[PDB]
């Protein structure tokens, strides 16, 4: 009878894991300082531990429940969001990352409720929205700082995608809530180390100028909408536009099933390495409403610096196509076209939002 | 809508 393979007992992520049969998933308590259940997959056939490490996505710090309790006691959403921003400044575990994003979603719904109750009210609504937005922009900045990225990697691939997608979704939704509570003309720009957000509400009457984002920022990415596009999308004489860019988020938006077109062989830079990667920041433009899927006669144009030029090729202009229901997605090239590309930069034109 | 540029890692090296 040929041998069975087993993983060795190992301490990984400060959890002691038992000797385990190949193929088995094992559960153990989350590490000291957190609550929840951790798991670790012993790979089938190999009898080696999953090289990505244990799944700590269920492991949370005490502050997560504290914030959840503030929500129950009916505290103001903007104020709670501010506490969340503070908590994410420090050490955070994988479970804290996804909980933070879920908490921002919950807070957005609470905020929207408070806003409908104020349907001096107008300036109050605006102040409250801006307070919320500043808090979530800070929270996102905290979650994407380089020292927080290892915590994201303590979630499995699917949880990383789900969390990143929820993050993209909640920030955009929050931005459009702000757009509903400012008076034209308005421009609100918030620039941080790992995220920049702009909300602008403009009249389409008379002279309209193209929009270029960001401003006040030495950017690795920029995006623009033509004056005609703005005119063509007028609603009651106004347009509401949301722009966002993110640093490091692309790490988590998996290229599995990406619909890219390769003109050559894709390899890797190491054993078990990736052959297709997001090689730019993620940069977003939306008009009037989230997920409009509107066709643009004048395409949106964006230019990005490559994160690493060396040993990469075959730039493909893409957008994140995701389901609001499942919060999962994939990169699609549909309706996007490469305008120019060299070793260090690519310019793209996409015919839709 | 959220946009980015994907790239492949090289496989083949000559000369
Ligand atoms: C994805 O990459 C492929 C391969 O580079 C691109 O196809 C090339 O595009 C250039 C410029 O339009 C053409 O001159 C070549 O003839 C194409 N090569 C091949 C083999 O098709 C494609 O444009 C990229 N797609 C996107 C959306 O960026
Ligand atoms: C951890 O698991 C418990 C039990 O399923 C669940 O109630 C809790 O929400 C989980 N925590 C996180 C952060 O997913
Ligand atoms: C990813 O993590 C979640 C949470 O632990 C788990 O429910 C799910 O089954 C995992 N998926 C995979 C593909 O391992
Ligand atoms: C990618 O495509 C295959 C084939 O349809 C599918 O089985 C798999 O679940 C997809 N991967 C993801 C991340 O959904
Ligand atoms: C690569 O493209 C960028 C972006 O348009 C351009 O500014 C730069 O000059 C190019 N790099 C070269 C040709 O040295």
């Amino acid at each position: 009878v040929s041998p069975e393979l087993f993983c060795e007992p190992r301490e990984v992520r400060r959890v002691q894991w038992p000797a385990t049969q190949q193929g088995m998933l094992v559960e153990r308590p989350c590490p000291k300082g957190t609550r929840g259940i951790a798991s670790f997959q012993c790979l089938p056939a190999l009898g080696l531990w999953n090289p990505r490490g244990p799944d700590l996505s269920n492991c949370t710090s005490p502050w997560v429940n504290q914030v959840a309790q503030k929500i129950k006691s009916g505290e103001n959403a903007a104020n709670i969001a501010s506490e969340l921003a503070r908590h994410t400044r420090g050490s955070i575990y994988a479970g804290d990352v996804s909980s933070s994003v879920k908490l921002m979603e919950q807070l957005l719904d609470i905020l929207d409720a408070q806003l409908q109750a104020l349907r001096n009210k107008m300036h109050k609504r605006e102040r409250t929205c801006k307070d919320y937005i500043k808090a979530v922009v800070e929270t996102v900045d905290n979650l994407l700082r380089p020292e927080a990225l290892e915590s994201w990697k303590d979630m499995n691939a699917t949880e990383q995608v789900h969390t990143a997608t929820m993050l993209l979704d909640v920030l955009e939704e929050g931005a459009f809530l702000l757009a509903d509570n400012v008076r034209e003309p308005a421009r609100f720009l918030a620039a941080k180390q790992n995220v920049v957000l702009e909300v602008t509400v403009l009249s389409t009457e008379g002279q309209v100028q193209e929009l270029v984002f960001p401003q006040e920022y030495a950017s690795e990415s920029s995006i623009q909408l033509s004056a005609n596009t703005i005119k063509q999308n007028s609603r009651n004489g106004v347009v509401k536009v949301v722009f966002i860019l993110y640093n490091n988020l692309g790490l988590f938006l998996s290229t599995e099933n990406a619909t890219v077109k390769l003109a050559g062989e894709a390899g890797t830079g190491g054993p078990g390495g990736a052959s297709l990667v997001v090689n730019s920041q993620v940069i977003a433009a939306s008009i009037n409403k989230e997920s409009s899927r509107v066709f643009l006669m004048d395409p949106v144009i964006f230019t990005v610096a490559h994160l690493e030029a060396k040993n990469h090729f075959n730039a493909n202009c893409s957008f994140w196509n995701y389901s609001e229901r499942s919060m999962l997605g994939y990169w699609s090239t549909q309706g996007c076209r490469l305008v120019e590309s060299n070793k260090t930069h690519t310019t793209c034109a996409c015919s839709h939002l | 809508t959220n946009f980015a540029v994907l790239m492949a890692h090289r496989e083949i090296y000559h000369h």
